[PDB]
């Protein structure tokens, strides 16, 4: 299961780094924290499991809310090569998009600290594989990679969606619901996490670089993001590599499993069962 | 309550007194008050109308006890008389064995949930009850077949006793 | 408003 | 899609084809706006510099490995449009797509809820039904006995007559009806 | 021991109220989904209600609301674990579930 | 190259007829021919309480008391949490309390 | 609710969205400064994590030699 | 509330407004009924270009066939009212 | 081994605006922001442990 | 950490591993060791309903924790104190573990020292 | 009826597509798309969009509340 | 209905004119028109149609059937049913099949191979076991208490 | 950097080298494909916009499709080795596979209960 956990939320993020649709993006940060809390649960800690499964479940909810209130806004585009200057053009949903960015990082004291620091102090602090707490902390860089790239590409730079401007974010029926996701998301793991009667009991003794281990990757996640979305918006093309390609196309897995399996299943299903 | 605590045994509830160190009111003790002056007594009124209405019209039901027909054993081969009355016989005690376990596999359920963390000490005497009342059944009506008889169980009591009657011999 | 006739399926039976 | 494909693509039809294809990468590429006209003014000036070639066997060949730089060099998930295929919203409303011979089979409850449209229906498929005659006589009369044969349709060559088979495409349902 | 069940149960049967109204042939004359928001946002409240009794005295419950069927020695009864997981994940995913039925009842106009 | 004047007349009579169907697809004012609010707090809010959630609140405590209860083995719970120096209310007792905690450094 | 839209301009901005957004913006970052002066266990703990090598070999235990 | 329905003289004006953007056509000699090789003097690259500009305008793709077609601002605005049905 | 040099002598002659540092591409950028990160933090270290060994406990 | 590539690379012959803790006698080089003292016993265990894996040398922090959360189950922020202390005797648990490793690896350095010199 | 705004307004200086128009020049080429490119950055939207100014949107007044909420809580104690 | 014997499919064609005669009935041309081989598999003289997937058709074009992307008439695939847009895709990749495929085992391998390395190389903290009371819990997790377990000892560090 | 096609992801169309060595042989071919197609969407198209039709059109190509897929596939089987072997190995091999397999743990479960050695826990209802 930690094995398992570790490989699932590094793929995912590989992926996620390189998508353009956005619900793809969070759909792929999705299933990246999916296997950090398999990643828990291959530890001895189901609860913080539990905890992350509350904390992930308000993130994810108003992340997709709020990707659904700028698709909405700007007439059924869902990829961020045609969207920009969110910031400015609407500022509630730049807002709560950028709380839950970095709610969803871990910011301290959000809902994400209270279950995805003490998860890296765990695997940091316990005995488990070496290879899968390195990708791991990767996989938590790299949450924080794409959490900025979500946040360059959608709201900031210059636009570039279509130039009649249908936004209006002013219903009641979308600005109510984000903002009690927004309180959840920022209140709701202090309250849980302090509610919660004391149990799988944690360990508070370890060096400075094994305690702000969480806070520093993603700080360095975001710098390195800062910096390719910057080399990006400098005016010179590189040629792209097979990782970029890889990362792009989901590791060929789609392709080659969704080709191969479906063809022979059904290939020896007409060719031999039926006709045979 | 129906029920008994002769076959459906319950530890007395030991629960602590309140003792609010805080000096903030109790939500939950607030709502349970409205909750019961609100809706337990309505239902209460009704129940109690419903059951005098049972009062004034009550009646009986009895069960029904079998007495022991002749058992297989003194049973002759191909008198189908006898063998149908020690067939049934079996049948309903069959039943009647299933029942039992049922209810031993629900007092189980029943310690574990009551314990909770300390299932693995306090539910150790019925536990072994059910490792029993489980080697017991296994002895009698495991691998009779889809179609079990009291045939099917004699010959499989006779060959256990024979086995044990040789490992005896030494 | 100008609203417009949508076609639908026959849902009376 | 409201023009049928010929039998073969032409050259100047197969680089204006390559031309926009790239332009399209080159813009999935390039994302800033800024760096996407300036790399698109580039493309256009290599298409530019080979544009005067004479051999067009020559041209032929630089489309050839022009298209072979185009697949190597290609976005591998390039934009599409949402309403193009292989977008997010292509044939989304098929399901509200509902031809418009299922108001033959209402009930005449539903007709009396909608008087007037129907009136003007009945109007509509009188027309369809004279038209249709004089429509299969023209088609008759605008088949040529042997040889090519193009997907191509006649338009109506007389005052008070309609183009050939003009219903499925006049009484198509609307691209967002609902 | 009745108000916690009694929550939860109400919860479930508060969730199923808008299905048997969708079949009762009124939609036509209601706000099907205000109605239903409204009806997870009530779901939520009964469901906060054991949250708080669980923060409180932490008991773990274990309700056989239906006997299915009996098989031999084998009893199939539907039973529900009201637990740690089970409470918390529910005040959570009815507050999630009310977010999103407001946001689908603006998002999903024009359907 | 361009439209041919044989496709550019008929797109021209066609899109015409276009504009003609959908103009027709209009609606008629008369369209279609169909044959006590006070606050939300006070009665939009409040009947829904007493109907949607009160009503169904007796049916189910009746069911969860009259025939759960009576049952053996229905609602099962866990037991209270016991720390020293509580009191039981079924028995009457009291727990003896700790021992002397040697560390109070912190 | 309903506003006019623009053709290549900046849209007009209402003033509920821009307030709104700011108090949450606000509200976030107010959690977040209060928490990390009141309790900022996010850094170092409060533990004070000890250096193996600084400790006796008499309070270890181990034979002299 | 969201996505305004479009006109045929909003169409026009927006195809006219991308037209007199474009810096090889003089705003002055450009009307709806100007052929783009004809009485305007441009190529094919500069037909895709014009089809491209309109595509980003408008937010979807015309294919390639209807593309090479259109030739003229009326034709486009024409082929735009036909596509989103655009009847007044 | 191939002679790459005339491929590499076309992707820093190029008049794009970056110094010479940074022409490269996104490794020379991020091996920047490293040794920037780490040149600083360690000078920010080295004052506070010339510090502490100034001021004794 | 420093143990883990010290191990790995440079000798694993004095570097422990974590599974045969402690590989030495007790009373080696302590001339007299007392047992570890714990305050809760099981009645109280049983009674707090403590999960078997938090049944550790800190049971009665635990208890007082537990207690106090359940008095002023109202303003939950109410047991700060108690969760320190608690979690302070969790740290001295970690301490005296990181203790009894170190005491172990400078106890195979010791037989290390004694082969060597045999 | 929505009315345009007048065309001649978009205009090329102090721009980013002036930098490409130079970069071209440079290189003999014009590019004659920029005008109908120039909306995207005149106007509200001629602004350079920092990530500090996107991560600390609301911070002076979450200082502000965060001060005043100090002060309160050291006057109450 | 009104379809007889010589419009449905028959037998393997031998002779020229039955060729022609099979790709008139299929409405092919008489030189694109190339039946299966004679292995006797019960093809008959059905075309060999070239194995692509319906993805690759135009998408823009009105084909009479707009969901299976195909034209009236026209002969119709041995493996419609698997290469339906539902089913097996057979479009053209942006990266060759054996790249992709050599990249996805190279990726797998290289994980299952690290994740042998981390087993093999545990990451741990230096610390002992974790100390437990009344001989590590004997009574807790379910001991005998009529039987005496040996005494298991923690000493003070 | 090149293009290695595959059954599953085909040759493009355009990246075909046989797209560009293109003869007048091919091109008639296409002209008369073009024809052909035309005379068919010709024919459907008049079937589909007539008003007096009240019924389905008959793709007389999907029923050419079902019947060489169903009626005959028998009549046109002949008998080779090739398929005798196919049939044989598919017809018997995965039977006398799972019948070892399903036999040797039955066999072993049977001996392990004869000699004790397997213990069954609470397996009361098999
Ligand atoms: C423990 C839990 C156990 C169960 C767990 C189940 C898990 C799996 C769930 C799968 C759900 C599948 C699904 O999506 O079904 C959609 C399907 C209909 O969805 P739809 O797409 O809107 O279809 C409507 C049409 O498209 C368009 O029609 P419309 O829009 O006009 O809709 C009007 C509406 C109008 O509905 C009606 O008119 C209701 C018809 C039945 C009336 C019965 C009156 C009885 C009076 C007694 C006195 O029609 C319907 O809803 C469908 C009609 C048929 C429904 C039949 C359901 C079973 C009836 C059994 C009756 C038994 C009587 C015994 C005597 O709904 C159902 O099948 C029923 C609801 C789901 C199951 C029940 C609720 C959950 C379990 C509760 C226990
Ligand atoms: C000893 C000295 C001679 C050695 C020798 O020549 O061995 C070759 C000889 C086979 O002859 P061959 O050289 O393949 O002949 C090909 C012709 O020269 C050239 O082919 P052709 O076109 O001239 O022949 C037309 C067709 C002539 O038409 C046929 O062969 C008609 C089909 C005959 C039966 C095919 C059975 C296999 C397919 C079963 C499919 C699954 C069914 C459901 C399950 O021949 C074949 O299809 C060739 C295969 C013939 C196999 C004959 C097997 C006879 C023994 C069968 C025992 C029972 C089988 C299971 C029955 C189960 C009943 C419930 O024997 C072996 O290879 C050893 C196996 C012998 C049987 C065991
Ligand atoms: C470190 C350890 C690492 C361990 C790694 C272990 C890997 C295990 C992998 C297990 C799963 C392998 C098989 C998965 C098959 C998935 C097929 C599928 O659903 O493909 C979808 C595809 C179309 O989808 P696609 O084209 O991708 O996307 C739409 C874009 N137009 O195609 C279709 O939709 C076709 C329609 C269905 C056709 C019939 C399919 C029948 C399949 C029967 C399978 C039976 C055997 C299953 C064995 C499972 C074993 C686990
Ligand atoms: C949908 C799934 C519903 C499952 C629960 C069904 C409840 C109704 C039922 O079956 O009641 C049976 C009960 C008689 O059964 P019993 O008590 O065993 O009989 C002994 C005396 N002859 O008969 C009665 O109690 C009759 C009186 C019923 C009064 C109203 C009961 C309302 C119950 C509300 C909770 C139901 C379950 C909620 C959760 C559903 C989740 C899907
Ligand atoms: C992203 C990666 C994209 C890579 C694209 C690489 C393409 C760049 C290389 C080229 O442009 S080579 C173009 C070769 N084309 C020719 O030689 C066609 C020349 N023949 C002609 O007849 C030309 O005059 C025209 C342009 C076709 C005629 O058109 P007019 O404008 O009507």
């Amino acid at each position: 299961m930690l094995c398992l956990g570790a490989l699932t939320t590094l793929f995912t993020a590989i992926c996620a780094l390189t998508q353009n649709d956005i619900k793809k993006i969070i759909a792929f940060s999705t299933s990246s924290q999916l296997g950090l809390m398999m990643v828990t649960l291959g530890m001895n800690q189901p609860h913080l499991a539990f905890l992350h499964i509350c904390t992930h479940a308000f993130f994810k909810a108003m992340l997709f809310m709020c990707s659904g209130s700028i698709i909405h806004s700007l007439a059924d585009e869902q990829d961020i090569r045609k969207m920009g200057n969110i910031t400015k053009i609407m500022p509630f949903t730049s807002s709560c998009l950028v709380i839950g960015s970095l709610a969803l990082t871990g910011m301290p004291f959000l809902t994400g600290f209270y279950s995805k620091d003490l998860i890296i102090e765990a695997i940091n602090t316990c005995n488990t594989n070496a290879w899968a707490l390195l990708i791991t902390l990767i996989a938590t860089s790299m949450t924080a990679m794409y959490s900025m790239r979500i946040i360059y590409f959608v709201t900031m730079t210059k636009p570039r969606f279509p130039p009649l401007i249908s936004i209006n974010e002013n219903d009641p029926d979308l600005m109510n619901p984000i903002k009690r996701l927004a309180f959840g998301s920022i209140f709701a793991g202090f309250v849980i996490s302090y509610n919660i009667p004391p149990t799988s009991i944690p360990v508070l003794t370890m060096p400075w670089f094994l305690k702000t281990t969480a806070l520093i990757i993603s700080v360095l996640g975001f710098l390195i993001a800062l910096e390719l979305n910057n080399l990006t918006m400098k005016l010179s093309m590189n040629k792209a590599n097979p990782y970029s390609s890889f990362s792009t196309l989901l590791g060929f897995f789609p392709s080659i499993i969704h080709r191969i399996t479906p063809m022979k299943s059904l290939n020896l299903s007409l060719k031999t069962s039926l006709t045979l | 309550d129906s029920w008994d605590k002769d076959v459906y045994p319950e530890p007395p509830s030991r629960t602590p007194a309140p003792s609010p160190q805080t000096s903030l009111p109790n939500p939950i003790t607030y709502l349970t008050k409205a909750y019961d002056l609100v809706v337990d007594w309505p239902v209460t009124l009704v129940r109690e109308f419903i059951e005098r209405q049972h009062a004034k019209n009550r009646t009986y039901y009895y069960h029904r006890q079998y007495r022991r027909v002749p058992d297989i054993t003194e049973c002759k081969e191909g008198d189908v008389l006898c063998i149908y009355e020690a067939e049934m016989q079996w049948r309903r005690d069959f039943k009647v064995d299933q029942e039992i376990m049922n209810i031993i596999q629900e007092r189980l359920k029943a310690c574990q949930q009551r314990e909770g963390e300390n299932y693995q000490q306090n539910c150790a005497k019925e536990l072994e009850q059910f490792t029993k009342v489980t080697k017991a059944y296994q002895d009698r009506y495991l691998d009779l077949g889809a179609y079990y008889s009291a045939r099917k169980c004699l010959a499989k009591q006779k060959q256990r006793m024979l086995e044990e009657r040789k490992a005896a011999r030494q | 408003g100008k609203r417009l006739f949508v076609v639908k399926p026959s849902l009376y039976y | 899609a409201f023009c049928a494909p010929p039998a073969y693509l032409t050259h100047q039809q197969k680089v204006l084809r390559l031309y926009k294809r790239a332009l399209r990468h080159l813009e999935s590429w390039c994302i800033h706006r800024d760096k996407y006209r300036y790399f698109a003014c580039l493309m256009r000036a290599r298409f530019e510099e080979h544009k005067n070639e004479k051999d067009m066997m020559r041209a032929t060949q630089l489309l050839r490995e022009a298209e072979e730089e185009f697949w190597q060099n290609q976005h591998p998930q390039p934009y599409i449009f949402p309403d193009s295929p292989g977008g997010t919203s292509f044939e989304r409303y098929e399901c509200y797509k509902v031809p418009e011979w299922c108001l033959d089979y209402w009930h005449p409850s539903e007709k009396a809820m909608y008087p007037d449209y129907f009136s003007k229906r009945e109007q509509w498929k009188k027309l369809r039904m004279e038209s249709w005659d004089r429509e299969v006589k023209q088609l008759q009369e605008e088949t040529s006995p042997d040889g090519i044969m193009t997907e191509a349709l006649p338009p109506a060559r007389r005052e008070g007559d309609l183009p050939p088979l003009w219903w499925h495409i006049v009484t198509r349902p609307r691209e967002r009806p609902t | 021991m009745n108000i916690f069940t009694t929550s939860i149960l109400l919860i479930f049967i508060l969730l199923l109220s808008p299905i048997l109204i969708s079949m009762s042939n009124l939609i036509k004359h209601i706000n099907f989904p205000l109605y239903t928001t409204t009806s997870i946002k009530f779901s939520f409240i009964i469901s906060l209600l054991p949250l708080l009794m669980f923060f409180h005295n932490n008991m773990e419950y274990m309700i056989t609301t239906w006997h299915w069927v009996t098989m031999n020695s084998m009893e199939l009864k539907m039973s529900f674990k009201t637990d740690f997981f089970s409470i918390l994940f529910t005040s959570v995913a009815l507050f999630v579930t009310w977010s999103i039925m407001q946001f689908s009842s603006w998002y999903m106009h024009s359907d | 190259s361009g439209y041919t004047p044989d496709e550019k007349l008929r797109l021209q009579q066609l899109r015409e007829l276009r504009r003609r169907w959908l103009k027709d697809q209009e609606l008629s004012p008369r369209e279609p021919v169909l044959p006590k609010n006070m606050v939300f707090k006070a009665y939009r809010s409040s009947l829904f309480a007493v109907s949607h959630v009160l009503i169904p609140m007796w049916f189910v405590h009746y069911y969860v008391k009259y025939h759960m209860a009576t049952k053996p083995y229905t609602i099962v719970s866990s037991k209270p949490r016991i720390f020293p120096g509580d009191t039981i209310l079924e028995t009457g007792e009291v727990i003896p309390p700790m021992r002397d905690f040697p560390d109070q450094h912190h | 609710v309903h506003i006019q839209p623009r053709y290549r301009e900046f849209p007009q901005l209402t003033r509920s969205q821009v307030i709104q957004g700011e108090f949450l913006s606000s509200l976030m970052w107010f959690w977040i400064l209060w928490r990390f002066w009141h309790d900022s266990d996010a850094v170092l703990g409060h533990f004070s994590y000890p250096d193996p090598s600084q400790w006796t070999d008499e309070e270890l235990g181990i034979p002299p030699d | 509330s969201d996505a305004p329905p479009l006109t045929l003289d909003g169409i026009k004006d927006r195809v006219l407004y991308v037209l007199k953007l474009y810096d090889k056509i003089d705003p002055e000699k450009l009307s709806v009924n100007s052929h783009f090789m004809k009485d305007l003097g441009l190529d094919s690259l500069d037909q895709v270009e014009i089809i491209m500009a309109m595509e980003d305008e408008f937010g979807f793709e015309i294919p390639d066939i209807d593309a090479e077609k259109l030739m003229c601002p009326q034709e486009i605005v024409d082929y735009i009212a036909d596509k989103k049905d655009v009847y007044e | 081994f191939e002679n790459k040099v005339p491929e590499k002598q076309k992707l820093f002659q190029e008049d794009n605006g970056m110094p010479v540092h940074l022409k490269g591409g996104a490794s020379d950028a991020l091996l920047y922001r490293a040794t920037m990160a780490l040149t600083l933090g360690g000078t920010a270290y080295a004052i506070y442990l010339l510090a502490m060994a100034a001021f004794p406990k | 950490g420093a143990h883990l590539t010290r191990r790995y690379l440079w000798d694993a012959s004095v570097e422990p591993d974590p599974e045969k803790i402690p590989s030495f006698p007790p009373d080696l080089g302590f001339p007299e060791r007392k047992e570890r003292v714990m305050v809760a016993t099981q009645q109280e265990m049983m009674d707090a309903q403590l999960t078997l894996q938090q049944r550790d040398y800190c049971a009665h922090y635990l208890i007082r924790l537990l207690k106090c959360k359940r008095d002023s189950f109202p303003n939950f922020l109410a047991c700060k104190h108690e969760q320190h202390d608690w979690d302070y005797c969790e740290h001295l648990d970690y301490v005296k573990r990181m203790k009894e490793f170190e005491r172990e690896r400078r106890l195979l350095q010791r037989k290390k020292r004694r082969a060597l010199k045999e | 009826k929505m009315e345009l705004p007048d065309y001649r307004q978009w205009k090329i200086e102090g721009t980013p597509l002036e930098t490409v128009q130079k970069k071209l020049a440079a290189r003999g080429l014009r590019d004659p798309w920029a005008r109908n490119e120039a909306w995207r950055y005149m106007g509200g939207f001629a602004g350079n969009i920092t990530f500090p100014s996107v991560i600390l949107k609301g911070f002076k007044w979450g200082f502000a509340a965060f001060v005043v909420a100090l002060g309160a809580e050291y006057f109450l104690d | 209905f009104h379809m007889t014997k010589d419009m449905l499919p028959g037998s393997y064609p031998r002779t020229p004119e039955e060729r022609a005669a099979a790709a008139k009935k299929y409405n092919m041309r008489v030189e694109d028109y190339e039946p299966y081989p004679d292995d006797g598999m019960g093809y008959g003289d059905y075309p060999m149609l070239p194995n692509r997937s319906q993805h690759e058709r135009d998408p823009w074009y009105q084909w009479d059937h707009s969901e299976l992307r195909m034209n009236w008439g026209e002969p119709i695939h041995w493996d419609l049913d698997m290469y339906i847009r539902n089913r097996v895709d057979t479009s053209p990749t942006p990266v060759s099949w054996d790249v992709m495929c050599k990249h996805l085992f190279g990726f797998v391998a290289f994980m299952v191979f690290m994740f042998w390395v981390g087993h093999v190389f545990p990451s741990y903290q230096p610390v002992g076991p974790k100390q437990y009371p009344y001989n590590n819990l004997y009574l807790e997790r379910g001991g005998d208490p009529t039987k005496e377990p040996e005494p298991v000892v923690h000493y003070d560090i | 950097s090149k293009y290695k096609p595959a059954p599953l992801a085909t040759l493009p169309s355009t990246l075909d080298p046989a797209e560009y060595d293109v003869s007048p042989e091919t091109r008639r071919a296409q002209v008369e494909r073009l024809s052909i197609r035309a005379r068919l969407k010709r024919e459907y198209l008049l079937q589909y916009n007539d008003p007096k039709r009240v019924s389905h059109i008959e793709d007389p190509a999907l029923i050419r499709w079902t019947y060489a897929r169903s009626a005959n596939i028998y009549p046109n089987f002949r008998p080779t080795p090739k398929n005798s072997l196919l049939g044989a190995v598919a017809g018997f091999g995965p039977l006398i596979f799972w019948y070892y397999v399903f036999k040797t743990d039955r066999d072993r479960k049977e001996r392990l209960i004869q000699e004790g050695k397997l213990d069954r826990k609470f397996n009361i209802s098999y």
